């Protein structure tokens, strides 16, 4: 059955806002592990942790954020977890400063991700696949 | 290295 669209959104959201703060200048790695685990959270995590290590950041722009189809599996006892296909139109600035100039891109891209509820009540991202357009 | 386009998903 379908989840809640406005529920997707502010999961998706949380996790753009998370993506934004561990890739930005206060590096806050740590962050990543409320929204992320598993293959999804090591990906991100390395990344982080490699920008962090060369003193670059990211400087985001969300301009769109739309959920295009959201469901849920609550597979009983052992579990539930969810898939949601978004579409993401967003800006970026990497900041790194062995380079004359900043790198930028302005993409549209769909992106679906696959996530797990604990067994604390939180939904946590575990893997995510982009189609870029 | 970093490439910009690594900060989508």
């Amino acid at each position: 059955r379908p989840m809640d669209t406005e529920e997707a959104e502010e999961l998706v959201r949380q996790w753009e806002n998370v993506k934004a703060e561990a890739l930005g200048p206060t590096h806050q790695v740590y962050s990543l592990s409320e929204v992320l685990d598993e293959s999804m959270l090591v990906q991100w995590q390395t990344l982080a942790q490699t920008a962090e290590a060369k003193s670059c950041y990211w400087r985001f722009v969300l301009l769109h954020l739309e959920v295009l189809q959201a469901h849920i599996f609550e597979d009983g006892i052992a579990g539930e977890a969810a898939e949601i296909e978004a579409l993401l139109e967003e800006a970026a600035e990497l900041v790194d400063e062995s380079q004359p100039k900043n790198a930028k891109y302005y993409s549209t891209y769909k992106i679906r991700y696959i996530l797990k509820k604990q067994e604390d009540g939180l939904w946590k991202f575990c893997q995510s696949d982009i189609q870029i357009q | 290295h970093l490439d910009v386009m690594m900060a989508r998903g």
